């Protein structure tokens, strides 16, 4: 009860910097033993509660991601922005260079075998997309930036052990990267 | 006084008179942020993040132009500069569309360098994504234009060191834009020699050598080894950098020698590839439209039976290679020349070298030296090429040639 | 007239969301499963030089980043045109048996052993990777221990973890110094005991829930995987596309696969669906990942491997596993192989060597990469101009050819575990298992 | 010059049953000795690579330290040696290039003799400045 | 295409061998030709021995060239600081709407071209509205059509 | 059918491949006075690469006829 409240997700993620997350090997036994897990992509909860340290990954590509985003800024006290791609926009804004139809056009109806005669533009149920992807820091205030692709495991253990004390850090230097 | 003495960050430094107060900065230990100074390159006053404040003086100047004074207080690190060079890399950041997960240079872009140097966890200002274009079209040099911080350290040492003035600027303002000829791709120029002293001189990976991508860093280099080239006579002096026995890239020092560092296609693009070659490493044998693995024994015994039979009756000589060293060649002549005599050994150049050494030999009689050094095809005023194609036989002249007749007004004329 | 939503779907990789859309009776009129995250990857990469590719191709998932690099790898290297060396062949199939070995890590021990162990009706609490570290110390360290294993290997061979650079076009960045070789193979010993430890804790789940779980969303379907001259090959070969009862229908070279596999595009997802162009959708959708492996490899090439191998083949009706849940078991079965396959690869004098790049000019057109990665067969195809800038990329990944599967997993596995009321959570917890069985990197399957 | 380049040419307009050449393959060769080569019934090759041009006119292809595993000094026209350097050391073992001199001074009736690497000393000297004469030809 | 390699080759005769003069070299053959086209940068750098690079950059760095042809009637718009305080923005957004051409560039057949410019000197008379003949005093939204048409 | 051989003018075969990528061993070089070009082995240059065709080159080009008469004086022709 006592353990601290983080909790992360992606938002147009390729999982790479939970991935370094997951890079914790045996501190992460020592992480878990010091913070209790709420909604996340390792945890099975639906509804992000009310948390200390709010993680996000991936910059904002569609709206779904936008929501959620906004909720999980809405829901804690320090929010983290973990890669290149909640920090800077990322490997996700390439797409800014050409209409978000255009984006769906030559990626779903003339994209070298694929077989729908009826130009399909698969925008039905899903979040359509945003006219251009943007980092975390447009829709959500953030506390802590975290640069890289992804974020090392030590980078990551260290805003983790420093926002666990009770101080919001800035990465140092000798630390970061944008690989 | 020419020798001045001034006080940058407590620390007093050493200067001649006319240095720049990055000169004497430079020279005694301290670093100043710069990103659009090149060693060489006439200081170009565009980065701004060279800004130094004087004491008691509230304005802040560059360091890269404004000169040093007879004695002065300069101060480098402190809070408003820091803010001011990170606001200015965030500006950069921002305007141009900076990606470097996939950058060929991300350990040596030296805008990546400050921004870390600096702590920007942020870009701050808004992210302008508008589309520059990425001129691959050159199958040896990549120019993808959203990483450029518009430094013309590419023009100048295109305009000043290489001559062949292929960049330059396009528009005015933000559309500003390093072109070719004409506003052309860098394929359809017909004035570039593809040196890649272009990709040496710029600091933030829009100019990048595309054969040797993400492994020419000079970061995840294993050593980093300085020699000279040796496929011209111009002797240029490399830095080849190596990764796990192969050159990747070949960086050309001698930026203070009138060359500048401008290697030629022949440098910076045929010494690293030939560290990734076949290398036999085996005695082989023909055996007819196909080699075959043999030992040394009876390879050498193949090739001397072939070499006994064939010198009684004279029928014998060798062409040895002028790209070998002076110990190589007189091993060579230990036993060509001495040891069994044939006076068929040549040097695969041979025609050249002996026409050059026995045209010149009448003015040795004479009692002079008939050639100069190349460097002093910069300052002449009428250079004469007589059945010379300088491009293919050693290009640093003909980039001497070159901004000689460009930017310091001489004429040319051809006797071939 | 209704629909119940599972947004987001939990411990898979990626953007999910089951749809069960109910009748007026409340009964599974039909459900869906979308994948609702779409960046763009064959259209950021228009423009740019093709050895650019396999840096910003493993930007597509951080769980096999090293997949979509060798796969990206191998086709700049049709591109250029190289052999290429022994060595380079030896030391990407090293980087590709540690990312087979921490991807099934990952997606046994962190993703879908709460479930295995715990059973679907679990609370909420302790279904992660923490209440795993807490109940169960050993387990959970010991899956730990293995995908770092598997990082090792990569971060050994290419710097980063997550998104390494190791293999340039042409052939390999960085060989093996006999010190980190003897060190990667001081813990073999170790760690095929605690993959034939998951091995037997997933074989006697499997057997406590005897018909069950050999009926929890097992369709017949078609299994692709890439073959050696027989066996099972991860890196190389020819894809074949076993049959659902055993006859294999259209072994073919990976190079042309655009007459073989097409791509339907759904409306409600942003995933296509690879399918076998012959039969046409949705009758010529096959399953990928390890299954389909085990399915369509006749024999596979590691001694102590094979005998689990035939226990999975000695259970399924000539040698054609149909069962869902068993993808968790043959999963192993690949760690247990990858990790036999590393043994093999650090007993060879060439993953030390130093001859490991080939140059070329004369770049050609086209350039087609096939590789196994864990979850699947992962096409790369690109179409390059004269002077080496992409001109059109396709990337045909794993998980698209498992959408079918899925959907139709979804959909018996809802009509199954149908209440006209109430919706309870661990029905919800099997419509969510059927996905983790494969195990899905939604973002591969959406570059 | 001073070492190999002989005082008449020979390579064309001259039989040689037998020649061995030394090929750094680096710089383009050219194309007329290239034929000369190709034209004289048995040629060994020490070049280092297995380049395209000299694979084709070879019979023995035996291997070179390839210009980045030798070190050496270069005495040009200018008169000032310069210095190569070991870049990368050597992987194999060609074991000298010395040997392969020997094993041919061996059973050819004929010794080596090492010497001394001649010192360059500038053959043309200028001891005149802004003071020359033409010269008849 | 012959037409534009002498015209320029004769206009450059009278600057061969003196410093400078390529902003004037260019004034020129503005004014005869109405636009600079590649051919005609390519001569110069060929006779005044420049770079091609410096020719387009300079081409390209001043407002008054253009490198494509313009109209046969411009249609100076004044954005200075009087006609922009009265609201000459919104005369701009009109002409811009209304030939549906881009903000600097000519129509897809060369019948006009919209050129905002600096004060054209009816800084009393604002704002102005030059359709390349003659000045336009008050120009209020409804007077641009009966323009527009007549000089077509 | 079979690959193409370019046998260099003393016995050595110089540059055996298959016809199919031929455009990187042979050009044309075209003079002036005729309009017949003058393919050539593209390594040598013109006029050093250019070779022989016909019935003299094959006999000189082939190890061995396969025909059992003619095999005869093809030996005698190649002694
Ligand atoms: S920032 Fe990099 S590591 Fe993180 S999600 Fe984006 S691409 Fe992946
Ligand atoms: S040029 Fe430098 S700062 Fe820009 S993306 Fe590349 S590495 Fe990063
Ligand atoms: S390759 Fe050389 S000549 Fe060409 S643009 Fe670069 S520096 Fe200039
Ligand atoms: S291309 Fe590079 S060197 Fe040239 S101006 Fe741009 S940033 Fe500077
Ligand atoms: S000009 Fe080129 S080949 Fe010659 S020495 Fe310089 S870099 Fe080497
Ligand atoms: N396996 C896997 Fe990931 C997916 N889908 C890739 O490639
Ligand atoms: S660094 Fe001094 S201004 Fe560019
Ligand atoms: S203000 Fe427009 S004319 Fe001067
Ligand atoms: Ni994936």
């Amino acid at each position: 009860m006592a353990k601290a409240k983080v909790a992360t997700f992606w938002l147009e993620a390729c999982a790479g910097c939970h991935m370094s997350f997951l890079d914790l090997d045996e501190r992460l036994i020592d992480l878990f033993q010091n913070v209790e897990i709420l909604f996340s992509p390792i945890v099975d909860a639906k509804d992000i509660p009310n948390i200390d340290v709010g993680v996000l990954s991936g910059g904002l590509g569609n709206v779904e991601e936008v929501e959620l985003a906004k909720k999980m800024r809405e829901r804690c006290k320090y929010l983290v922005a973990w890669g290149d791609c909640a920090v800077f926009g990322g490997i996700n804004c390439m797409r800014n260079f050409i209409p978000k139809d255009v984006v769906l056009r030559e990626g779903y109806i003339e994209t070298a075998s694929t077989v729908n005669p009826q130009g399909i533009v698969p925008s039905e149920d899903i979040p359509e997309l945003l006219p251009r992807a943007l980092p975390i820091d447009y829709e959500v205030k953030v506390d802590v930036y975290v640069p890289g692709c992804p974020p090392d495991a030590d980078t990551i253990y260290y805003v983790f052990k420093e926002l666990l004390a009770g101080r919001v850090p800035k990465v140092p230097s000798e630390m970061m990267r944008y690989d | 006084m020419k020798e001045i003495t001034l006080t940058i960050d407590g620390k007093v430094c050493k200067g001649v008179q006319g240095d720049t107060i990055l000169d004497v900065a430079n020279k005694n230990d301290v670093y100043i942020p710069t990103l659009c100074y090149q060693k060489g390159l006439t200081p170009i006053g565009a980065c701004r993040m060279c800004v130094v404040q004087l004491e008691g003086n509230p304005k802040m100047l560059p360091s890269c132009t404004t000169p040093a004074q007879d004695g002065m207080v300069v101060v480098t690190k402190n809070e408003k500069l820091k803010d001011y060079r990170r606001q200015i890399l965030e500006l950069l950041f921002a305007g141009r569309n900076h990606f470097c997960m996939y950058c060929s240079q991300s350990g040596d872009c030296e805008l990546q360098r400050l921004a870390i140097e600096h702590e920007m966890d942020s870009v701050r200002f808004p992210y302008l994504y508008e589309d520059f274009e990425v001129d691959a079209t050159d199958p040896n040099l990549m120019m993808d234009h959203n990483r450029c911080v518009l430094c013309q350290r590419c023009i100048r040492t295109c305009s000043e060191i290489v001559g062949a003035h292929t960049l330059d600027l396009e528009r005015r303002g933000w559309q500003a834009k390093v072109i070719a000829d004409l506003g052309k791709r860098l394929r359809e120029s017909d004035t570039c020699v593809n040196c890649g002293a272009c990709a040496q001189s710029c600091p933030t990976g829009t100019i990048t050598i595309r054969e040797f991508a993400y492994r020419g860093r000079r970061s995840e280099c294993d050593a980093v080894v300085e020699s000279v080239c040796p496929l011209c006579a111009v002797g240029c002096k490399i830095k080849t950098y190596v990764r796990t026995g192969s050159i990747v890239r070949v960086e050309g020092t001698g930026v203070e020698e009138p060359d500048g560092g401008q290697l030629c296609h022949m440098g910076r693009w045929w010494l690293p590839e030939s560290t990734e070659r076949e290398r036999v490493t085996v005695p082989l044998i023909r055996e007819g439209a196909s080699y075959r693995e043999a030992t040394w024994e009876e390879a050498l015994a193949l090739a001397s039976a072939e070499f006994k039979k064939a010198y009684d009756q004279e029928k014998a000589g060798a062409i040895l290679s002028s790209l070998c060293t002076d110990e190589e060649l007189t091993l060579f002549s230990a036993l060509f020349r001495n040891a069994l005599k044939m006076k068929h050994i040549d040097t695969f150049d041979g025609d050249i070298i002996r026409g050059f050494f026995k045209g010149f030999m009448p003015f040795r009689e004479q009692g002079v030296r008939p050639f100069t050094a190349a460097h002093h095809i910069l300052d002449s005023d009428l250079i004469i090429t007589m059945f010379a194609d300088p491009q293919k036989e050693a290009p640093v002249v003909a980039s001497y040639i070159r901004v000689a007749c460009l930017h310091r007004n001489a004429k040319l004329m051809n006797l071939s | 007239v209704f629909k119940l939503e599972i947004n987001p779907v939990t411990r898979i990789e990626g953007h999910g969301k089951i749809t069960v859309m109910l009748d007026e009776s409340g009964h599974v009129r039909e459900t869906r499963f979308h994948v609702t995250q779409y960046r763009g990857f064959e259209v950021f990469t228009h423009g740019r030089d093709f050895r650019e590719m396999p840096v910003i191709t493993p930007r597509i998932c951080g769980i096999c980043p090293v997949s979509h690099h060798l796969a990206s790898a191998k086709a700049c290297d049709e591109i250029l045109g190289v052999t290429i060396t022994p060595a380079a062949h030896k030391l990407r199939e090293l980087m590709h048996m540690g990312q087979i070995v921490q991807s099934h890590a990952l997606s046994f021990f962190h993703l879908s052993s709460p479930d295995i162990l715990w059973g679907f009706d679990a609370p909420v609490k302790i279904r992660n990777v923490a209440g795993l570290v807490d109940r169960y110390p050993e387990l959970a360290k010991k899956g730990i221990m293995l995908r770092k294993f598997g990082q090792e290997i990569i971060k050994t061979l290419g710097g980063k973890k997550i998104h390494p650079w190791h293999s340039i076009p042409g052939g390999v960045n960085r060989s093996l110094t006999p010190q980190e070789r003897d060190a990667i193979a001081a813990q073999l010993p170790e760690m095929k005991s605690i993959a034939m430890e998951a091995i037997k804790l997933i074989k006697d789940y499997l057997q406590e829930g005897g018909e069950e779980l050999k009926e929890f969303a097992t369709l017949d379907t078609a299994y692709m995987g890439l073959v050696r001259d027989g066996y099972l090959e991860l890196y190389d070969g020819e894809v074949r596309i076993k049959a659902p009862r055993g006859r294999i229908l259209d072994q073919f070279d990976p190079k042309d696969y655009l007459d073989h596999i097409g791509e339907h595009v759904e409306p409600w997802s942003y995933l296509k669906f690879p399918f076998y162009k012959a039969l046409g959708f949705p009758h010529g959708s096959y399953r990928v990942g390890p299954l389909a492996r085990l399915n369509a490899a006749d024999a596979v090439s590691t001694p102590e491997a094979s005998k689990e191998f035939a226990l999975y083949k000695e259970m399924g009706e000539d040698g054609i596993v149909p069962y869902t849940l068993y993808y968790h078991y043959a999963r192993l079965i690949e760690a247990l192989y990858g990790l036999e396959r590393i043994e093999q690869l650090l007993a060879d004098p060439d993953i030390t060597s130093s001859d490991l790049r080939v140059t070329s000019k004369e770049i050609n057109p086209e350039g087609i990469g096939v590789i196994e990665a864990p979850r699947g067969t992962l096409i790369h195809h690109y179409q390059v101009n004269e002077s080496g800038v992409i001109t059109k990329v396709n990337l045909i990944v794993a998980t698209g050819h498992n959408n079918f599967a899925m959907n139709k997993g979804v959909e018996m596995v809802a009509k199954k575990y149908i209440t006209g009321t109430n919706v309870p959570e661990g029905v919800f917890n099997r419509l969510e298992h059927v996905i983790r069985a494969y195990d899905p990197c939604l973002s591969c399957s959406t570059h | 010059r001073n070492t190999v380049v002989s005082e008449n040419p020979w390579l064309g307009r001259e039989r040689r049953d037998f020649l061995y050449v030394f090929s750094t393959a680096m710089v383009p060769e050219e194309e007329e000795i290239l034929a000369a080569i190709s034209a004289t019934r048995f040629v060994v090759v020490q070049t280092p690579f297995k380049v395209r041009p000299l694979v084709n006119l070879a019979d023995i292809l035996l291997p070179a330290p390839a210009w980045y595993e030798r070190s050496g000094h270069f005495c040009t026209i200018e008169g000032e040696r310069r210095k190569l350097n070991t870049i990368v050391p050597p992987k194999g073992e060609i074991k000298s290039l010395h040997y392969v001199m020997d094993e041919f001074a061996k059973k050819l009736g004929v010794k080596l003799e090492r010497p001394e690497v001649s010192p360059c000393e500038e053959i043309f000297k200028s001891q005149l400045r802004a003071s020359e004469a033409r010269i008849v030809t | 295409t012959v037409d534009v390699v002498e015209k320029v080759k004769e206009i450059v005769a009278p600057w061969k061998g003196k410093q400078g003069g390529l902003i004037p070299i260019l004034q020129e053959v503005q004014r005869e030709l109405g636009y600079l086209p590649e051919e005609a940068l390519l001569t110069i750098s060929r006779e005044l021995k420049m770079p091609k690079a410096e020719v387009y950059g300079v081409a390209t760095f001043y407002a008054q060239f253009h490198l494509k042809p313009r109209g046969r009637h411009v249609i100076r718009v004044c954005r200075g600081t009087a006609c922009h305080v009265r609201g000459s923005l919104q005369i701009l957004e009109k002409v811009k709407q209304m030939l549906g051409i881009e903000e600097n560039e000519t129509t897809d057949d060369l019948r006009f071209t919209l050129e905002p410019v600096a004060c054209l000197g009816a800084c009393g008379l604002a704002p102005v509205m030059m359709v390349d003949e003659d000045t336009h005093g008050r120009m209020t939204p409804d007077k641009i059509q009966a323009i527009l048409d007549k000089y077509q």
